[PDB]
């Protein structure tokens, strides 16, 4: 039976007209009756404006309410702050798929409030380490550079490292439009037996991009599988901390309380870290390294590690947390910590983007640690692993031989290196280079990879096992 | 292009026709369960939980 | 290419129109369900306003609501605001409310409860009262309209599990 | 009501100020210095005082005003210089004949004595009105003719009386609307809190390019009316050229130049410059000062003035966006504004996060930028406005490690980053064509496909050539050009030709001062086709040294194509470029054999 | 016109309520209506008088920074008489010609200045509309300055210099050789071709003070100079007001008497040190390197009191020498001076080690308003392009030298070798200049052309071809 009948009790909310002090984004109350630590408040301005705030610290009968949407206008005499009795909690239901939500959980589209199945708490709870199970099958992303040789497994949490101005913010839209299991591609049985979904989460996106996301998911068919959590750059930063927690709570719902898989996207976690700096400095904490709070790693992990398959429940959350390289250096705390928690990295490279390539995925540094789980006979074709290995090897050969073309001249390169230059040109221009709206099935992308590797004679494909060459090279 | 435009119009009409059934089912369920949901809501609103806050 | 560009445009525009129409239809179904729920809530609000009218059975409800508000505020002197119609009822039930607060909470009986002259808006508040601390600073709202407003947000899941049943969780 | 209780510079901690709202203007001292609260502690309220605080004493009255820092919008601010708090500088000099701005000088922000012509507009007596509804039109200049005065965004109601056509000073009662029973009284001007964006009905997608003139900016990294940028702020060129180019030619129907933290002599240059920029503007040669407010704010001026300078500028720009004018807001040296935020936090005492900058620097830049949308105005009649920030970022000693630039990079769609090497070479403009970017390359395709179909392909080819050749140069400077293949030599040489003749742009000569879009497109075509001809010719037998010697004439022709005076018009300049390209193709065909 | 308003006597409240004293700032209590910036004549128990300045009032407390140090002050017997007005220097046109101690006391044997007006040391903001752009070039004679960093009359242009470099010699040379490139007339009268220097030695060792005094005596400038000396053994907080004293006397001299003034402020790095000391004994929030957060504003108030004014024939050129420490521009003193002052002359150490005088390094040197005091009608026609060409080829030569160090001479093209030769001849014959050389800008440009003629005409690409064809082949 459903034990949700406990929600019928009404809890009257106290309404304090005792905002004694105001300091930056904080307001300080007094004579408060048992102020809960983390507790959303409906802070009323003198003119009547409701302005949500979150309690940030308590001391006896004083609660330091942190106020969203700035603080200007909050006086000491007329403002009245009302304590909702519980911390912020998203209203969840199996039919939010197709709602573009604001940063703070309110639907920003023209639709109505979600007919909540449950009011799940935001922070959720850590997943029992004994209850995890290893990522197994591919979660195809439609991007040729990512699907074949940077593959993503159901449960992996692999980021897309990105420079400041690179189109990563469009690769996110491409993935969210084209993501999906390979079971429909397998065509051996009903691939829609276990549904798929996505919970996009844009953080710190400027309006010229948030509107692009909304338009590009509405216009294409991706909305009926997506819960787009948009918060703007000028939306309150506390909502910017909230949004990834919101999206991961929705993902945990959709993936464990229901059964459908989900490929959650966290756009520009660097902006989330920027907002976390503001929260840390609001609490008067001293800055840790680089200005980010010392507990950066804890509040990044408490986002990333809310993903992975689960023993018993069939669903699985796949993270692709996109983040902007602050100054294009791995040594920066945010890329470093994310690569220290996540299962790999998928670079987007300025050098390739300046050549006009799209996507500008840089394969040489990008790697998926647990790719080998999502590659094999059962999921994708059996040649996928060796095709990936050989493509990476020949790409490295092509890159260094392109470096040597200017040193030893073109004519003095071994025939392997000449074929490798030809392969690198065709590779970067036809395989990595993918139309923004071109959905390439992993089987189709492997077919292109084979049509690209058959430049070389069978003997020069040393990386591929002969049992695969003897049946895939010629076709 | 003309066929696509005509198909868009026909698809809008067909989508309205399809959503009409779901809306009818929703109205039927609401008309069936309103007399009970309203009663439960009125009972919950009119019956208070007089209890001093824990940490009394 | 001359046919390719316009035909790709035709296919893309047809897909975009189909997706937009599907999204509009889905949001229309969801909004129709929400409008039905809002109709149920409006019927509930009218029923609450009607129940507040029968003073014979409303007096215990008002006394219990005042007791709950005073217990939540937990102060020894409180100001209670009520509509003009219920001023006499509050004055008559002052002693009973004081005794009940002296028993519902283990405190001493309430020192003094004063009914404010700033009566609540009779056109909006269908019933109840809005207690407030002795300084009128920390005030709790216990009006029936506001109680229903709280309930409509705190009991959406129960409403769904009542009207529809478990779907796919 | 109030009284001072502490002074520590701009920070002045009043007392008995209970009831004051945050960020609320509060006159300070008997001189009525203008200050705003920034922290409230019971009675006390820490006020930044926007003034030279010297001379304040405890017990000095601090009388509230109950209005946030407000900019006096309305007709009359079109042509005028303003201080950071919207003080009319020229009006101050006139009323107080001395060369000093007196402490606490009241002077209304808009000239009250001027009598503007006014036409009744559309709405009539008894007709309902809403915020942003145009209810009149004033003839301000010959270049901002029909400055459509509009109702304050918040207020609404039914009209009870609207003044007929005629001339009215700023205060005259123009409109009298009634809401509930309280009938508000409206005049020809209205204030607005600079800290809150002026609301709009809906923000559209900026998709018409802001032709800025500089070849590399319009071609490689285009910007859009209603976008946002970061000109590098370097001396000589970059900021200096782009400012005047967007002032004179960019078709921005109004302009606001807010120079926060700009050196005093630089402003004295700007003030003697803008009145003299009608030299090549469209119409009938009217000075662009008729078409641009400028918010002068020298560095010496108090900190909070520098902080609020760009807020005033952007609120003025939003106002001129609400009339449907494609205003552009050249926020010069926003890094100085970020420094002002840093030091105001330092005085305030809150813990800074990065390099001493306050933690909320990113949020503050986001709030300042996201008011840059191309949006429809709030009220009827529907009208499309567009404001486009151009926020110069002084790079300081560092290149991009400075947290202001790093926090800005996550917001601005366009970033014309500086190149130190090109500056040391005196290669103007000196933007870095490898780390700059424009997220507006793809949205503009709707515009390119209609006018210049090959523009995106040519830009991608240009970028590919430049990037491949920078890769190649990074090696040849380490080894030498002997081993380079012929195709490598062509890529390197065409890159040098591009970087010297297309990307480079004097910006001061009568030619190439403002390179229009068609001339830029034609030069892109010429250079790219020259590279294509060279590559195709060496794909055949012809070695490249002899080919370069034999087609030095063609190389000089495509190099000197920049000299084509743009005032000749597209009709004949495009003919010149067609002739050039045809002779190019025929010469390469001849020299192939 | 009469200033008879001054004939009023305001008896001064005389306290004995020094609460405590720490570092350079005494702290006072039970003050009655303290003024924020009024100076205080606190008397030590010895009977001597030390001139303080109220730093931040608070209720009945007034933190007072004490010039002349706090040594010897106490609590029981120190009496602090409050002057009711801010610090006001007695200013006159008779100060021209005699030497003032840092805090305005005349250390010259002469008497106190018989002032005709009392100007507030903090001055007042000059209405930017009333300001007029400085376009009249001054021929400083230093060829490394006039050609490529031309100082214009009214411009601010600090001489950034390492510690131990001969910045003092350069400043003395600029004083000796200052003069407009196209003066009003040849005669001393009518043209007024003499800048009435106002030199503020603050935190300088006594050798520098003697050097400047005897160098002004030899040049004859000491009859029109107001040396504000504050030596090393002079106090450390008095350096706060010495630059303000010098600038307010300069303002009186330039704006109120229509005189032309060149205001040197020597060793302003010591000013930043004094400001750091005061604002670190105040327990303020420190800036980049422990310096006050507000350094930008209280250095702009020092700098931005320069430039010509509409309706007044005067002008305040100022050349604040700046002992940038450890020789890195990004130190917050030179980094916060590069913001305010248009341009800077960078006196460079490794050029000095090679014996070049003046050791001015061109590439880091700049003059953000050099662009307007050049061209036709003012100095030679080709000045603007010659300066750009010299800068560009100097940068090319330095890059070629770096490559030659890293990679053998083979990798250098003919352009790089020509640039190395040009850089050698540049540093040895153009930057190099005698201490009394006084190179007029026209012969400096002639040397620049005889230097640039190393390159072929086809290789001076930054020169406009008209200027090339007109000047290159004249020989």
């Amino acid at each position: 039976k459903k034990a949700v009948e406990q929600g019928f009790n009404v809890k009257p909310r106290l309404n304090y007209n005792t905002v004694s002090g105001v300091n930056g984004p904080l307001v300080i109350l007094e004579k408060v009756k048992f102020p809960r630590y983390n507790e959303i408040v409906n802070l009323t301005l003198p003119d009547g404006t409701v302005r949500q705030g979150q309690v940030l610290e308590i001391r006896g009968d004083r609660a330091i309410v942190q106020v969203f949407e700035g603080t200007s206008g909050i006086d000491v005499k007329k403002t009245t702050v009302e304590f909702t009795g519980e911390s912020l909690r998203i209203p969840v239901s199996e039919d939010m798929l197709g709602r573009i939500f604001d940063g703070s959980g309110r639907p920003i589209d023209n639709g109505p409030k979600v007919f909540a199945e449950d009011y799940l708490d935001i922070n959720g709870s850590p997943i029992n380490p004994y209850a995890r199970i290893y990522p197994e099958e591919m979660i195809s992303t439609g991007v040729s550079a990512i699907d074949t040789m940077n593959s993503i497994a159901r449960g992996q949490k692999i980021p897309i490292f990105s420079a400041s101005g690179l189109p990563h913010n469009e690769i996110a839209a491409q993935i969210c439009r084209q993501a999906g299991l390979v079971r429909p591609t397998k065509d051996v049985h009903d691939g829609h037996e276990e549904n798929f979904s996505i919970v996009f989460a844009a953080m710190g996106v400027n309006l010229e991009t948030a509107r692009f996301f909304k338009q590009d998911f509405e216009e294409n068919g991706s909305l009926e599988r997506t819960s787009l959590f948009l918060n703007l750059a000028n939306d309150p930063t506390i909502e910017r901390i909230i949004t990834p927690r919101l999206a991961l709570t929705t993902a945990e719902y959709l993936a464990y309380q229901t059964e459908r898989h989900v490929l959650t996207i966290l756009t520009d976690m660097s902006s989330y870290a920027d907002a976390l700096r503001e929260v840390s400095a609001a609490r008067e904490e001293v800055p840790g390294r680089r200005g980010y709070p010392g507990y950066m790693y804890t509040d990044l992990s408490t986002i990333y590690e809310r993903a992975g398959r689960v023993e018993g429940r069939n669903g699985s959350i796949t993270q692709i947390p996109i983040l902007t390289m602050p100054n294009d250096d791995i040594t920066h705390p945010i890329p470093d910590l994310t690569g220290y928690i996540t299962e790999g990295q998928i670079f987007v490279d300025r050098q390739l983007h300046n050549k006009g390539i799209y996507p500008p995925i840089n394969v040489l540094p990008s790697l998926s640690r647990l790719m080998k789980s999502a590659i094999g006979e059962g999921m994708t074709r059996k040649d996928h692993g060796d095709v990936s290995n050989q493509l990476y090897a020949k790409y490295a050969i092509g890159k260094d031989a392109a470096a040597m073309k200017a040193v030893v001249g073109e004519e003095a390169l071994s025939i392997e290196d000449k074929l490798s230059l030809e392969f690198l040109e065709k590779f970067e221009k036809t395989f990595i280079t993918q139309g923004a709206y071109e959905d390439r099935t992993v089987f189709e992308s492997l077919d292109q990879a084979w049509s690209l590797l058959r430049i070389y004679p069978k003997e020069m494909l040393n990386r591929i096992s002969p049992k695969i060459l003897d049946e895939f090279y010629d076709r | 292009e003309q066929k696509n435009a005509g198909g868009v119009g026909e698809l809008e009409k067909k989508a309205e026709a399809g959503v009409q059934g779901e809306l009818a089912e929703i109205k039927k369920i609401a008309e069936k369960k309103k007399d009970d949901v309203v009663k439960i809501l009125i009972e919950t609103v009119i019956k208070p939980s007089a209890e001093v806050h824990i940490n009394a | 290419g001359n046919f390719k560009s316009k035909l790709k445009k035709a296919m893309l525009s047809q897909q975009i129109t189909k997706s937009t129409i599907a999204n509009k239809m889905r949001l229309k179904v969801l909004s129709a369900r929400e409008q039905s729920l809002d109709g149920i809530f409006e019927e509930t609000k009218e029923k609450l306003s009607g129940i507040a009218n029968n003073r014979d059975e409303y007096k215990p409800i008002l006394q219990s609501l005042i007791v709950e508000a005073l217990l939540k505020l937990l102060e020894p002197k409180a100001i209670v605001k009520a509509l003009e119609r219920d001023v006499d009822l509050i004055e008559s039930m002052k002693d009973d409310i004081m005794r009940e607060y002296g028993e519902k909470a283990q405190r001493a009986p309430l020192e003094e409860i004063v009914i404010s002259n700033d009566y609540l808006n009779k056109d909006l508040v269908s019933g109840g009262v809005v207690v407030s601390n002795a300084s009128d600073k920390i005030e709790i709202n216990n009006t029936l309209e506001e109680r229903l407003k709280l309930l409509s947000e705190e009991a959406l899941p129960a409403i769904r599990l009542e009207l529809y049943g478990p779907s796919k969780t | 009501y109030g009284a001072i209780y502490s002074v520590s510079g701009p920070v002045v901690i009043a007392e008995n100020m209970i009831g004051c709202a945050m960020y609320e203007l509060v006159k300070v001292g008997h001189d009525n210095l203008v200050g705003e609260v920034i922290r409230i502690d019971g009675d006390k309220a820490t006020i930044q005082v926007y003034e030279e605080t010297a001379g304040l004493t405890v017990g000095d009255p601090v009388l509230r005003t109950g209005k946030p820092l407000s900019v006096e919008l309305g007709p009359g601010l079109m042509e005028t210089i303003y201080d950071g708090i919207q003080r009319p500088l020229k009006a101050i000099k006139e009323e107080s004949q001395s060369i000093y701005i007196p402490r606490g000088i009241d002077t209304p922000a808009l000239d009250r004595t001027i009598k503007w012509q006014f036409t009744p507009g559309k709405f009539q007596v008894g007709d309902h009105i809403s915020g942003g509804d145009i209810y009149g039109s004033v003839f301000e200049n010959s270049l901002i003719s029909s400055h459509k005065i509009l109702l304050p965004p918040r207020s609404r109601g039914t009209i009870t009386w609207i003044a007929p056509a005629g001339e009215y000073t700023l205060d005259e009662k123009i409109l009298e609307v009634e809401f509930d029973g309280k009938k508000s009284d409206f005049t020809l001007y209205h204030t607005w809190p600079v800290r809150v964006p002026r609301p709009v009905t809906e923000k559209l997608s900026a998709d018409y390019p802001l032709l800025t003139g500089q070849r590399v900016l319009d071609a490689l990294f285009p910007c859009v009316q209603g976008g946002t940028t970061c000109i590098p702020g370097a001396f000589g060129c970059g900021k200096t050229v782009i400012s005047q180019s967007l002032s004179k030619y960019s078709n921005s129907d109004a302009i606001i130049y807010v120079g926060c933290g700009e050196r005093g002599n630089e402003m004295a240059e700007v003030l003697m410059e803008f009145p003299e920029l009608y030299t090549e503007m469209s119409g009938t040669k009217e000075p662009i000062m008729k078409r641009t407010t400028l918010v002068a704010n020298t560095s010496n001026m108090p900190v909070a003035a520098r902080e609020a300078s760009i807020y005033t500028g952007i609120t003025l720009a939003e106002y001129f966006r609400d009339q449907g004018k494609n205003v552009s807001m050249i926020a010069d040296s926003s890094s100085r504004w970020a420094e002002a935020l840093r030091e105001i936090s330092g005085r305030l005492g809150e813990m800074p996060a990065d390099q001493g900058f306050p933690a909320y620097l990113g949020a503050k830049l986001a709030s300042f930028y996201e008011r840059a949308g191309k949006a429809v105005a709030l009220g009827s009649p529907d009208r499309t406005g567009s404001v486009s920030i151009v926020a110069a970022v002084s790079p300081a000693g560092g290149d991009f490690s400075d947290p202001v630039t790093t926090a800005t990079l996550g917001i601005t769609q366009v970033f014309w980053g500086l190149d130190k090497k090109l500056a040391q070479r005196k290669h103007f403009p000196s933007i870095n064509t490898s780390v700059s970017y424009s997220k507006y390359t793809n949205v503009l395709n709707k515009f390119y496909d209609s006018n210049y179909p090959e523009f995106p392909v040519l830009r991608d080819r240009m970028k590919e050539i430049l990037s491949n050749a920078e890769e190649l140069e990074q090696v040849v400077q380490l080894v030498g050009k002997s081993a380079l293949s012929d195709s490598d030599k062509i890529t390197l040489d065409v890159a040098t030709l591009i970087k010297e003749d297309f990307l480079q742009q004097n910006g001061y000569s009568t030619y190439d001062a403002f390179c229009p879009i068609w001339k830029t497109f034609d030069m892109m075509r010429a250079f790219i086709s020259y590279h294509d001809e060279a590559q195709k010719a060496v794909a055949n037998g012809a070695n490249w040294s002899k080919l370069a010697d034999s087609t030095g004439d063609v190389k000089h022709a495509v190099s000197s194509s920049k000299f084509f005076e743009p005032s000749r018009g597209e009709k004949e300049v495009h003919g010149e470029f067609e002739k050039l390209l045809s002779t190019m193709q025929e010469r390469f065909a001849e020299s192939t054999d």
